[PDB]
């Protein structure tokens, strides 16, 4: 993951 | 010096809690602290590069 | 360039849940990330100074 937001998303 | 790192910062877990702060607004909040970490040190590296090459210049 | 600042940082307000991130934790963790904006503007504005100064002799 390149971003917080996008790992957040993900889980 | 400095106490954080970009990668630090993009992979700090926080615990939870009842009425904590709500994740999308924290974590959309640290990525653009994380962009300006990566925009301070590249800022610096070309000015420590830079005076390097004024100084050899000098000599 | 920058697109934060010690100040924008302390005046953030984050919404809250039924659970979210521990404020606590999170204010501790955006109390350091404060003092390094102040440390990389302090390194910034010293080199800046040098290379001025650095510029002016050649
Ligand atoms: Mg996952």
């Amino acid at each position: 993951f390149n971003s917080r937001e996008a790992r957040r998303k993900a889980n | 010096k400095v106490k954080l790192s970009a990668k630090e910062i993009l992979e700090k877990e926080f615990k939870t809690g009842v009425r904590g702060y709500k994740q999308e607004d924290v974590d959309k909040f640290l990525d653009m602290i994380i962009k300006d970490y990566e925009t301070f040190h590249q800022e610096i590296e070309e000015l420590q590069q830079e005076n390097l090459q004024l100084k050899k210049q000098l000599e």
